[PDB]
């Protein structure tokens, strides 16, 4: 007894937290003295939103606002209950039938959050045993949904249809040595429609050849795509043609381009069912706020009253792109019809930090200079690929030609200036 | 560890009878199960479930039949409980639009009618904070005309603005702690920090009812899972013995942390856990504690501090300190409270923080407005009123269901009320009956809960009257009576 | 009055047997399968066990 | 209703075992058993035994060894697809007051039919036979292996 007593006494446990040097540019929080957009106000200094996933302009839209408040004179703030327990309302209900109507498919689900959309989604049908083959650069939302399930996870290169094809015939191979196994597992494909961290498209008819040759499903994040790519703005299977029946589930979230908060899964009542059950972020959570859901289908209604809204942000994209080529230090990631891209370091120095440092330096010479500019943040340890060190370059509709003109060449002036 | 007052809890045990007739019912249920799925598997009756389509015949089929198995055979004859559509604000009173099914709950449709004045027990305004006209509506109007509705970037990025700030100092002001941070989301909050504070190789321990977003949060980290029994200290200190002692299965090494995750109310449950008894065994044995507050912020304390003013503790304490506006305060959001280096710690390494986008602006008006009326900023005689309607209604509602002979669980101070049904027919029979006369309850069965154990459980409010509490209490008594739902032994 | 008594008793043995729930022709399976059962085990226990249970109760009865 | 709602458990499956009063509805469903097999009048009563052994014998290998997962949709993200309901039992702790009820039962039943059909030879080979069948699978070496491949997948 007693050599267990000091056996207790003697152990001594680590801090909670580690101790946290002050360097750390990310504990200096930018503060907005206003609503984000467009002739922002930023640590008292005026600028110009450069920063913001507000890409139609809808924040600030008088209708929105209208619908907003009538939603929320008639229910109020809070749902007070999970959707299972007298949380739905009939605006969850229309919000999901106009998502439905909107997107030209049989179903969809509303998630309360952006991040648990899809961090719900890839758990509730891959399960352990499974084989989910994704892409490199898949943002961290998709990462911790694969975390969650407990599947085995296979990457491919980024936009490369040679390594998938590869590591298709070696599961292939697989396949063969075994016929038992093999008629249990499933397999999925994730990929995401506009990638978050390199701003690049991905190519949909040879994913979905793919699927229809090695029998793997997909799996789709339009998270930047749903409200800017496309002729009527449907995402990237507009931008193709594709056919949206092929693609057996597409999450996005109503945050960039609708501008408020929450998320959605769209595809068929086959596959959608199984998330009102089985989706933890959706059974075990309070639904989404009605204002929010109302202006959410404000935002459905004058996206599909005018189509002209995505030619105007395509050409301003085309536009801003074509300018900031170049540069003497910096070069553009990313393709034009991205309307969030990359600028990057062309020559890496060995440290991280000091780049991190140089853009800042670009970053805040920019800021003084009325010009809103950020810096693409990542978790360091956490990250699977870590991308490299840019400043976040975001085009609106709002933004007009000259202005667009000053912000490439003020960051032009800004980068040779700091290079040097 | 002591109490200053005395802590009044009773579980009564399930009679062998009712154990017997319940296990009866269920074994029906299977068997009827089993046929109803080889006629279907045959062809024989029509299945009305959605297929794949035929161009992915040949893929591996994407669900595990057996795995459905109660959703079909059981969870669809009683669907029509859950999920009932509402069109107004879920005060005392709530509208519920009206649906019937002619294919046995497989498919609803919306009839025009819509029932009205139904009496609310499954809504969790405790405050009583859900109103369409109030100050804080007004306050909330205002804002969302200024700010808009929603923030398109993130909180690192140029998405933080000064609301969030205004919210988070007065947050860690109404608590007593000296920093706190908001969240846009209650299960994002646990699942998203948890992994932050605890890592690979250190310990983490659990009750058995823990909320579904701790659960989460414990397995994305690394760390291992010891489960220890529902309010029951001699399990927690022997395993905080056996921990420290025995060190890591693979190789016997220190753990670097212990955490221990617990909760203030358990909702379905009814308990409060023993908070004393707790600090003390963390301070004996050198252990963190993470404190969820949910459901016990608005409810619990003189004054509404939660469990640690309910039993009049000390918040420097609790090393975190977790809890959500969605409950009492009427808006949706969360936070966590704590040390100033905790917090900084958290602003720098949150999942939520770098990644997920920050909480609308009108949210954050409405939960300031509430929180300054709860605390009396405003002079308002409404922040006494509501606490001392809250735990009179509490003390009645439970003293005079008791008297009439009912089984139910928890302390008598909990605001929350659950009542004991125990058979698989009975859960859906009470739904539809207290439906029936304009009350609406919640009730949940046997995957969600022990198998002999099933309840429905109510939530007071500060909003019910006497009268309504009275025709609610007529009402309970007269379904009891018809459904014979009166087990106690003590009491008839 | 012994109708609605009736009618009690037997929704009761709905509620516990899970009867409630199933239905309407598995309920009759269910019935015609409990009947089948009680009257081959009445005339079994005619063909074979002395009555002495059948004099206990109309002793009773009387 | 959802699995996790009201407890922390990832497979309530395991504990359906050590509820309270399973064992009495065990006891008294195989009494059930016996007396409508009983209730047919050609039937013998020895031959009544054997049958009583046999269904109970069938049904419980059924059940216990033959299907295997969960009825419910479990968010362990399928622990126990492949695992049978006897090897899901108390998270696979080999001795226990359930396991070592239901292994001991079989063999009273046993007991007690060899009793009453006079000791046969052709009765106590079925029964016996069946008595081997159940009783083979619950030892402890036999955890998770599938002979010549049956029931793996
Ligand atoms: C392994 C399967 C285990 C099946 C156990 C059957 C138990 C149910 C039973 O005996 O009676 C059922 C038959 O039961 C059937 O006829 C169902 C037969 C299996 C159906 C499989 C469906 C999926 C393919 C019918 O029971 P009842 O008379 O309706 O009561």
């Amino acid at each position: 007894v007693k050599e267990k007593e000091e056996l207790i006494e003697e152990w001594q446990p680590e801090p909670l937290v580690p101790p946290v040097p002050k360097d750390h540019p990310a504990l200096n929080y930018n503060i907005v003295s206003g609503p984000p957009s467009h002739k922002t106000v930023v640590n008292g200094k005026e600028c110009i939103n450069f920063a913001s996933f507000n890409f139609l302009g809808l924040l600030d839209n008088p209708r929105v606002k209208a619908a907003a408040l009538a939603s929320l004179k008639k229910y109020g703030v809070g749902t007070c209950g999970p959707r299972g327990f007298y949380g739905t309302f009939d605006v969850h209900l229309d919000l999901e039938d106009r998502l439905a109507k909107f997107m030209k498919t049989e179903e969809a689900i509303i998630y309360s959050y952006g991040f648990a959309t899809i961090a719900s989604a890839i758990p509730a049908y891959s399960k352990r045993g499974d084989i989910v083959f994704v892409d490199r650069a898949a943002c961290f939302a998709i990462q911790k949904g694969l975390q969650a399930s407990r599947s085995d996870i296979k990457l491919f290169k980024h936009n490369d249809m040679a390594d998938l094809e590869r590591l298709l015939k070696e599961q292939e191979i697989e396949d063969q040595k075994n016929p038992r196994k093999a008629r249990v597992t499933r397999r999925f494909i994730v990929v995401e429609g506009l990638y978050m961290n390199t701003g690049t498209i991905c190519p949909l008819p040879e994913l979905v050849k793919l699927k229809y040759k090695y029998k793997a499903r997909i799996f789709l994040e339009e998270s930047l795509s749903f409200g800017v790519l496309g002729e009527h703005g449907r995402g990237v299977t507009e931008h193709y043609g594709i056919n949206i029946d092929d693609i057996d589930l597409i999450s996005a979230n109503m945050e960039n381009a609708l501008a408020s908060i929450g998320g959605f899964c769209c595809g068929r009542s086959f596959v959608i069912d199984h998330q009102r059950l089985s989706g933890q972020g959706y059974c075990f959570s309070a639904s989404l706020p009605p204002l929010l859901a109302a202006a959410a289908i404000e935002a459905l209604n004058i996206m599909e009253e005018n189509p002209g809204i995505f030619a105007v942000l395509k050409e301003k994209c085309g536009q801003i792109h074509k300018a900031l080529q170049g540069i003497s230090g910096l070069k553009v990631v990313g393709e034009s019809l991205s309307p969030a891209f990359h600028l990057q370091l062309e020559e890496s120095t060995g440290s991280r930090e000091q780049d991190v440092r140089l853009l800042q330096e670009i970053v805040d010479q920019c800021m003084n200079r009325s010009i809103a500019l950020t810096q693409a943040r990542y978790l360091e340890k956490e990250e699977k690929c870590l991308p490299p060190p840019s400043i976040r370059v975001v085009v609106t509709v709002e933004q007009t030609e000259e202005e667009l003109e000053r912000a490439a060449s003020t960051i032009k002036e800004v980068a040779q200036a700091v290079l040097l | 560890g002591l109490y200053k007052r005395p802590f009044n809890e009773a579980f009564e045990e399930t009679p062998m009878l009712v154990a017997v007739l319940t296990y009866v019912g269920y074994g029906v249920l299977t068997l009827f199960g089993y046929l109803r799925d080889f006629l279907r598997y045959w062809r024989i009756e029509k299945c009305h479930h959605a297929t794949e389509r035929e161009e992915q015949k040949d893929f591996v089929s994407l669900y595990q039949d057996f795995e459905n198995f109660y959703t079909r055979n059981l969870y669809m004859r009683i669907r029509d409980n859950w999920n009932r559509p509402i069109c107004s604000v879920p005060g005392a009173r709530v509208d519920i639009m009206e649906r019937q099914s002619h294919d046995y709950n497989w498919s609803f449709k919306y009839t025009g009618n819509i029932i009205k004045g139904v009496i609310n027990m499954g809504s969790y305004n405790y405050l009583g904070f859900a109103r369409n006209t109030g100050s804080c509506q007004e306050a909330a109007a205002k804002v969302l005309e200024e700010y808009g509705a929603g923030v398109c970037s993130t909180r690192q990025e140029i998405g933080n603005l000064d609301k969030h700030e205004e919210l988070e100092e007065l947050v860690a002001r109404f608590l007593g702690v000296e920093a706190a941070m908001a969240y846009g989301m209650g299960f994002a909050t646990n699942s998203m920090n948890i992994p932050a504070l605890v890592g690979k190789g250190c310990l983490i321990l659990s009750d058995e009812l823990n909320h579904a977003s701790l659960v989460l949060g414990a397995r994305l980290s690394g760390a291992t899972i010891r489960i220890f029994k529902h309010n029951n200290m001699q399990s927690l200190e022997k395993l905080l013995k056996d921990a420290i002692v025995y060190g890591q299965p693979r190789t016997r090494r220190p753990w670097k942390k212990i955490l221990i995750l617990v909760e203030g109310i358990y909702s379905m449950e009814g308990s409060i856990v023993r908070l004393p008894e707790v600090i003390a065994l963390k301070k004996k044995y050198k252990a963190y504690l993470y404190l969820d507050e949910a459901h016990s912020i608005g409810a619990l304390g003189p004054t509404g501090r939660g469990v640690v003013e309910y039993f009049g503790l000390d918040p420097e304490d609790v090393d975190v300190m977790m809890g959500t506006f969605t409950k009492s305060f009427g808006a949706s959001g969360g936070y966590i409270g704590g040390k100033k280096e905790l917090i900084d710690y958290l602003r720098t390494h949150s999942h939520s923080a770098v990644y997920a986008t920050s909480l609308s602006p009108p949210v954050v008006e409405q939960i300031i407005t509430s929180m300054k009326c709860i605390m009396g900023q405003d002079g308002t005689s409404l922040g006494k009123e509501c606490v001392q309607q809250l735990a009179e209604n509490t003390r009645y509602f439970r003293r005079r269901l008791k008297e009439m002979g009912f089984i139910i669980y928890g302390n008598e101070d909990s605001p929350v009320v659950p009542l004991m049904l125990y058979m698989p027919a009975k859960i859906g029979a009470f739904g539809r009956e207290m439906l029936k006369r304009n009350i609406g309850v919640v009730v949940v069965g046997f995957p969600a809960t022990p198998i002999i154990e099933s309840r429905a459980r109510f939530c007071l409010s500060a909003a019910h009257t006497k009268e309504i509490l009275d025709t609610a209490l007529k009402e309970i008594d007269e379904v009891g009576d018809l459904l014979q739902l009166k087990y106690s032994r003590h009491r008839l | 009055r012994a109708w609605k008594q009736m009618s009690w008793f037997y929704y009761q043995y709905l509620l516990v047997t899970a009867l409630y729930m199933l239905e309407p022709w598995e309920r009759t399976v269910f019935n015609s399968m409990l009947v089948s059962i009680v009257g081959m085990a009445l005339y079994t226990g005619y063909v074979f066990m002395p009555q002495h249970i059948m004099a206990i109760l109309h002793y009773f009865e009387i | 209703m959802n699995v996790g709602t009201a407890h922390s458990e990832v497979n309530p499956n395991t504990r359906v075992m050590n509820s309270r009063g399973i064992w009495l509805s065990y006891v008294l469903a195989i009494g059930l058993l016996h007396i409508v097999l009983l209730s047919i009048p050609f039937v013998s009563v020895p031959v009544v035994w054997t049958l009583t052994n046999l269904i109970h014998n069938m049904g419980m290998y059924i059940f216990l060894h033959t299907v295997k997962g969960t009825p419910f949709e479990t968010p362990d993200q399928g622990k126990a697809r492949l695992l049978t309901h006897w090897e899901q039992m108390d998270y696979g702790v080999q001795f226990t007051a359930s396991r070592k009820f239901l292994t001991i039962t079989p063999i009273v039943l046993y007991f007690l039919t060899s009793f009453y059909t006079k000791y046969d030879q052709i009765h106590f080979v079925l029964n016996t036979v069946s008595l081997m069948s159940v009783l083979i699978p619950k030892l402890p070496q036999l955890h998770g292996v599938r002979i010549f491949g049956i029931n793996k997948y």
